[PDB]
RNA sequence: GUUACGGCGGUCCAUAGCGGCAGGGAAACGCCCGGUCCCAUCCCGAACCCGGAAGCUAAGCCUGCCAGCGCCGAUGAUACUACCCAUCCGGGUGGAAAAGUAGGACACCGCCGAACAC
RNA sequence: UUGCCUCCUAAAAUGUAACGGAGGCGCCCAAAGGUUCCCUCAACCUGGACGGCAAUCAGGUGUUGAGUGUAAGUGCACAA
RNA sequence: UUUCUUGCCGGAGGUAGAGCUACUGGAUGGCCGAUGGGCCCCACAGGGUUACUGACGUCAGCCAAACUCCGAAUGCCGGU
């Protein structure tokens, strides 16, 4: 008859998140000419979107779940690297040089920054 | 009186370039901040005169 | 006897300036008010006294978003 | 349809919207006539002067 | 006297004697109760003295429910004033009385005796009203 | 336990509204709505004689068969608008309801018997609500305060209901209190 | 294309919530293992961050089912009301609530990506 | 009593009188300003050396009843 | 003809009314029982009882210019 008493680290973890991905958001929106690109970051793989915030759909993704990535031999960061030069190939097939970057209520380092310094270095302005 | 004008001035040229107000019991020090100098053209110290 | 009341301040003419589908220039102040009884929508700025005022021409939308009442500018079709 | 309507009353003492419609259905003395079309428009300013003139219905 | 405790405003405009009394309108707690057929602004004064007509008639062995308390206040100006110079201090506790309103219950195990008690009560009310029943 | 439906007649109203409804009033027609399980509102007139002799008889939950346009339809009073001062009824709510269906009512607790003699009953609930079949609704219980003394407090658990009668109220509800007789010295206390 | 799937959005933002009962782990989401490295604690690798994959669906998350508490809610009637009749009260034409009732409801819609099918 | 600010009167745009009903101001802050990032109160329940209704600690319930330098109102938990 | 009038369409509102377990205050009667108070065991401790007192909570009936979960009719702004 076992009842857990309060809240898991997890649901503490996965709401605070939301909380302050909702606070960077009353600022950074995307749009056709100037899309979003909002990054997911989970333990094991890191997601990113395209995302014009005016018709709520997706122009480009990429993520870590993808083959050409697990391949990479280099560790989470080196994946975020590549991921970060995927997003940016497919966004300029899109017609899209200049984003927003959205680091989805994560801090900026590590990974995030990986990711993006890598986007940049391909040419993404941002 | 408690809060008086003061005039800030800068350091390089020493054009009294700004006036506003302290608590001279908060700070009895002469304020010392950075503003823009329009005869400097440039952000300088300021000194209250 | 006497009263020590007698006080009052200036009616500061508060209220919003532009209704529904009345078509603004840019800059046009829209509401005038103490807090965010309107919030900003699109294509609308709040001042530095809560006014708020368009930032695009247009005709001015009045809609709820997440239950805060917002006003918004809309783009009118060129002739 | 059409409607006949004639003045029957004064206009001394009517409100302003009285007064103004009266004159948006050409009418400007007591007993004088219009004949206007039955439409939403008509039956608007009747309302208004209902009390002031006499409706007779043609056709 | 029923006197509120405490007003957050003790100087009051008038109770508005307008429409007719939307709440209150059916004996809730006796058997029989006083329901005001006009309007009226009924004192402290006049319910102390319709309670103890009431008291009085019935001596002992029933309840007696006052379904309204006297707490808006109207001022006076002191004697001999001359008009302006501020509005006055409060001086009369009223209740806004509508017509519908059932002002006084009672339970008692005789009609005949409680409808007399009752009837004392109306003699002291500046208004007119009716003996009713829980029944329909 | 099984009650018979009253016939009235009704006819659909050609008009609605506040002047129509007093025009009906003024010719001694009561306004109704009947709605049902169906979702088909219904806009009726019924007469004021007839409709207000059927409530003294059989009280304000009264199963009726309406003939509307020669068409019998079973309906149970639902809710009545009474004018505070004239007392006549304004408007009738009348429920569509089939026989055997259940229908939450709420019914009149009447008290009767000789409270111990230095006691006084006081009633606390007019009313208790009540799950019943469309005609098994009584239209009184009554509750004995036969003997009960001083501190007793009948609950609307202990009311006896009959057969297919179940109590929707919750059990704590007060129906009558029982107390002893108040003292003059009381009387002058009380209302003070 | 179909899925007890993962994200990002939307709704004049609860009909979507709170709660109860049961169930789910393919890739994902998660707890989880561990501080050598960027980084971190007004103390604490708890959190934030980084490096991992031994364990587990017990929680989060997700799916199905309950109207218990919240929430939405008519029709009709009334209150109120604009204008007009009306020597005192009232009435007519038009508009029309709040509360309550019947009842609704354990959300719905768009884009992208998994995994599997073709 | 005389200028300024807030509320009610004020009749759901604005404005609206009286020696009508209530208060406040003639400042304060070098951060209590700018920006970036993070966080969520009050109250209540339970446990704990001094320690009590209430100090600091721990767990739970808690969507806003706390807090916004300073009157009041309009706002602000997305936080202001 | 930009004015006005009438129909229709787009708007903001907090009055009338109403409602309050939706807030801030006022407030009637039940029920329940912290809290003091009396008394019996008697130690001042832990407890058992009383024509006292009644928080908090709950059931039902209510009230407000400066109360509002709600909320018209008119009026007002614009378009046609
Ligand atoms: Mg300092
Ligand atoms: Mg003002
Ligand atoms: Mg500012
Ligand atoms: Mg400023
Ligand atoms: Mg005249
Ligand atoms: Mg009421
Ligand atoms: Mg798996
Ligand atoms: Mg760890
Ligand atoms: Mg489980
Ligand atoms: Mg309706
Ligand atoms: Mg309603
Ligand atoms: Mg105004
Ligand atoms: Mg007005
Ligand atoms: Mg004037
Ligand atoms: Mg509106
Ligand atoms: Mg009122
Ligand atoms: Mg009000
Ligand atoms: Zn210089």
């Amino acid at each position: 008859a076992h009842k857990p008493v309060g809240q898991n680290i997890s649901e503490v973890r996965r709401n605070a998140r939301l909380r302050r991905h909702a606070r960077l958001r009353k600022k950074v929106a995307g749009t056709a000419e100037v899309p979003r690109l909002v990054v997911n970051r989970s333990a094991r793989h890191i997601h990113v979107q395209l995302v014009n915030d005016l018709n709520g759909t997706t122009l480009a993704a990429a993520s870590s779940i993808e083959a050409d990535v697990r391949a990479i031999d280099g560790d989470k960061k080196a994946h975020s690297v590549r991921v970060g030069q995927l997003i940016a190939e497919r966004a300029k097939a899109a017609g899209v040089e200049t984003v927003v970057f959205d680091r989805g209520g994560y801090t900026y380092g590590g990974r995030i920054a990986a990711l993006a310094d890598a986007a940049r270095e391909a040419g993404l302005k941002f | 009186d408690v809060r008086p004008k003061i005039t800030l001035a800068c350091e390089v040229c020493k054009h009294r370039n700004y006036i506003t107000k302290k608590n001279r019991r908060n700070d009895p020090d002469r304020l010392e901040i950075k503003k823009f100098c329009p005869n400097c053209g440039t952000h300088q110290p300021h000194k209250e005169s | 006897s006497s009263s020590r009341n007698g006080r009052d301040s200036a009616a500061q003419r508060l209220g919003v300036k532009r209704f529904g589908g009345q078509v603004v220039k840019a800059g046009e102040i829209l509401v005038r008010q103490r807090g965010t009884h309107f919030h900003p929508g699109v294509n609308v700025g709040r001042g530095g006294d809560d006014t708020l005022f368009a930032l695009a021409p247009g005709a001015v939308e009045f809609g709820a978003k997440r239950g805060r009442k917002t006003v918004n500018i809309v783009p009118v079709a060129r002739p | 349809a059409e409607l006949k309507i004639t003045q029957v009353r004064s206009t001394i003492g009517a409100r302003w919207k009285q007064r103004e419609s009266l004159r948006t259905l050409g009418l400007k003395k007591i007993r004088q006539s219009v004949v206007r079309e039955d439409n939403a428009q008509t039956r608007g300013l009747i309302n208004t002067v209902h009390h002031l003139v006499e409706v007779e219905e043609v056709g | 006297m029923l006197i509120p405790r405490k007003v957050k405003h003790r100087k009051q405009h008038h109770p508005e004697q307008r429409g007719i009394a939307s709440g209150g309108t059916s004996v809730s707690f006796g058997d029989y109760g006083i329901q005001a057929l006009e309007h009226a602004y009924i004192t402290n004064r006049q319910i102390e003295s319709a309670r103890i007509a009431i008291n009085r008639h019935i001596k002992r062995g029933g309840k007696v429910w006052i379904n309204i308390f006297p707490d808006r206040p109207l001022t006076k100006k002191p004697a001999e004033t001359r008009m302006g110079s501020g509005k006055g201090s409060p001086e009369w506790w009223v209740a806004n009385v509508k017509p519908g309103r059932v002002l006084f219950e009672l339970s008692y195990p005789d009609e005949k005796t409680a409808r007399d008690a009752l009837t004392r009560a109306i003699h002291k009310l500046p208004i007119k009203a009716r003996i009713v029943t829980r029944e329909e | 336990t099984a009650n018979i439906p009253n016939k009235l007649t009704a006819n659909v109203r050609t008009r609605t509204g506040k002047g129509a409804s007093r025009q009906a009033r003024r010719d001694g027609k009561v306004p109704a709505v009947l709605y049902g399980h169906g979702t088909d509102p219904q806009h009726l007139e019924l007469n004021a004689r007839d409709f207000a002799a059927v409530l003294r008889s059989h009280g304000t939950n009264a199963i009726l068969t309406l003939d509307i346009e020669g068409t019998e339809q079973l309906a149970l009073t639902k809710a009545l608008d009474v004018h505070p001062i004239r007392r006549n009824i304004q408007h009738a709510d009348l429920l569509v309801v089939q026989r055997g269906e259940k229908v939450t009512v709420e019914v009149t607790v009447l008290v009767e018997g000789d409270a111990t003699p230095g006691t006084l009953v006081t009633q606390d609930a007019n009313t208790i609500e009540i799950e019943a079949e469309a005609l098994s609704i009584p239209e009184q219980l009554t509750v004995s305060v036969e003997g009960v003394e001083a501190g007793t407090q009948i609950t609307a658990g202990q009311i006896s209901l009959p057969e297919g009668v179940n109590l929707i109220s919750d059990p704590e509800l007060l129906v009558v209190n029982v107390v002893e007789a108040p003292s003059a010295e009381a009387l002058e206390e009380e209302g003070a």
